[PDB]
């Protein structure tokens, strides 16, 4: 339910990637949306095309979460508390989902950071990630 | 699956530039490492248990490689991904019983891989049609579960 | 999948007593409740989002009934369980978008059903034909996804 | 993470298949061990053939920790503390063996008791189930 050891290990990776977070997270959709064409279903008000704005201007809300959820890995829960109604009240969205785009978060980061991925750290981020993903589809159980 | 003139490029140009034992270990330790449950199969390896353990095992790299050499016989084949699974999918279905679900782990975690390894030349297209290819060999072992 | 003489008994014997309205509605009402995500894709039913309201809404017992008469045509053709899906399978992947992974999720819940309703006669070796069954149809609406 | 209306609801069913547990705790493996042979990878040590003591004297300790974590709803990760290391620790079981026994288990009280099982406490045992298998799971996050 994230170690001590995961947690400053996280706290760290997250202080290196920190001032990119953003355009990993423009990076991040954009990935997602052309590999997995079918999360488009949920973003039909937006233009999808490779280069938009409004997929820039998502991306570095997306980030926003991550980089607090990382500020308060403690309590991630009162931290996301308002984001877990918005994805499983009103939207709805399929939980594989939460997945699909952790999976094309960790290839952009092994993409302009390929040391800061070792093995452990590949580890400890991907229980932080689904353990976020954890959070938003909390309402479903 | 039916596979596209531009689709084969970005698999085929790629693989052309991989080192098949360097991103072998990669592959299998991250694996060992990340679903630490996938460890049970490969008791035969003494010990692994740490993440050094595993780095520093011989057996990590040896078979790490003939994993990645597999793939390679996908990449060949691109039409003809059954038929050429057929005997490895008896062999990790009917003796080992692997559960199909850890053969997208390896998929995704391959990835990862050749993200981290090729940097900004794993274009979004390109990493589109490598999600293609993970996924039909994945399924391609799946076959023996009928 | 490759069928045995037994087991087509155990499925053909089974199938001959079953209550499509009945069960068909009782399959998609558990659905619909227990896995409330599945009801984005039904918004032109009206009201969802309660126990009750999925209940006794007229659209989820139609529609329910629909679907149980598609595993029919499976109990009818055996060997024959593509090709009987290929166009259902188009519309599943290419119109709607579902992940494969809820229709795993509907053949379970099926056999709950199943289950409640047979009592004693669903014995373990016809839980069993049942399951190779709802995996092979589950597996042949997969097809539309490469 | 287990609201109020899911716990008066599962303390619930387990007060009307309280002296039955046991058996179909025996029940529940048998099904498992022939709809999901592979399963039996985990236990060489049993006799397994259909009417096994062991499977018999094994089901009544599987039913045991479920009428147990019942009982603590609240505490759910000390009431089963011990069976973490067993299941994840020691044992290595992957964790998509967890919806397969519960599965065979929500089958079991449908055949036996099909008007407990109502859809919504299908719901709550269904959440109440992989709550559960959360716990025994815990030290691979
Ligand atoms: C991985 C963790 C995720 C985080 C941290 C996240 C974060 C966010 C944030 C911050 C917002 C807007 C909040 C506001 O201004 O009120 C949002 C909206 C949304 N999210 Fe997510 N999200 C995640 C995953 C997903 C996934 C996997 C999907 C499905 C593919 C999804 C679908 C949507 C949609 C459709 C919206 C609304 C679009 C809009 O407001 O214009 N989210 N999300
Ligand atoms: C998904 C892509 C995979 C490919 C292409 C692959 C390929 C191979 C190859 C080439 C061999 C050795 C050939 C031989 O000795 O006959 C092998 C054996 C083996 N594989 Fe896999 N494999 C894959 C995934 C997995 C997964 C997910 C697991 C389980 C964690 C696994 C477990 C094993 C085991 C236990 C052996 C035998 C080891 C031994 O004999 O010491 N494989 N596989
Ligand atoms: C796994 C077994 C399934 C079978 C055999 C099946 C079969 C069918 C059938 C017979 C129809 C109606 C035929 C038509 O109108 O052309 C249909 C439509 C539909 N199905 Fe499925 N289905 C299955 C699973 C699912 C799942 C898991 C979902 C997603 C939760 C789903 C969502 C839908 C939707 C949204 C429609 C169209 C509804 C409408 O037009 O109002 N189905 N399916
Ligand atoms: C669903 C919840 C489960 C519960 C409550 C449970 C409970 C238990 C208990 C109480 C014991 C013996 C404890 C002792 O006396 O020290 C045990 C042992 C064991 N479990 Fe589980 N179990 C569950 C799921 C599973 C699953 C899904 C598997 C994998 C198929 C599994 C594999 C094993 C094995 C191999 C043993 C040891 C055999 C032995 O001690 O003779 N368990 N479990």
């Amino acid at each position: 339910v994230l170690s001590g050891t995961d947690k400053t290990n996280v706290k760290s990776i997250f202080s290196k990637i920190g001032g990119q977070a953003d355009d990993y997270g423009a990076e991040a959709l954009e990935r997602m949306f052309v590999t997995y064409p079918q999360t488009k279903t949920y973003f039909p008000h937006f233009d999808v095309s490779p280069g938009s704005a409004q997929v820039k201007a998502h991306g570095k809300k997306v980030a926003g979460g991550l980089s607090e959820a990382a500020n308060h890995i403690d309590d991630i829960a009162t931290s996301l508390s308002k984001l877990s109604d918005l994805h499983a009240q009103k939207l709805r969205v399929d939980p594989v989902n939460f997945k699909l785009l952790g999976q094309c978060f960790l290839v952009v980061v092994a993409i302009h950071n390929p040391s800061a991925l070792t093995p452990e750290a590949h580890a400890s981020l991907d229980k932080f990630l689904c353990a976020v993903g954890l959070v938003l589809t909390a309402k479903y159980r | 699956v039916h596979w596209s003139a531009e689709e084969k490029q970005l698999i085929t140009g790629l693989w052309g530039k991989v080192n098949v034992a360097e991103c072998g270990a990669e592959a299998l330790a991250r694996l060992l490492i990340v679903y630490p449950w996938t460890q049970r199969f490969f008791t035969s390896f003494g010990n692994l248990s740490s993440a050094s353990a595993v780095l520093g095992n011989p057996n990590v790299r040896a078979h790490g490689k003939k994993v990645l050499t597999s793939f390679g016989e996908a990449v060949k084949n691109l039409d003809n991904i059954k038929n050429t699974f057929a005997q490895l999918s008896e062999l990790h279905c009917d003796k080992l019983h692997v559960d199909p679900e850890n053969f997208r782990l390896l998929g995704d975690i391959l990835i990862i891989v050749l993200a981290g390894h090729f940097g900004k030349d794993f274009t979004p297209d390109c990493q589109a049609a490598w999600q293609k290819l993970v996924r039909a060999v994945a399924h391609a072992l799946a076959r023996k579960y009928h």
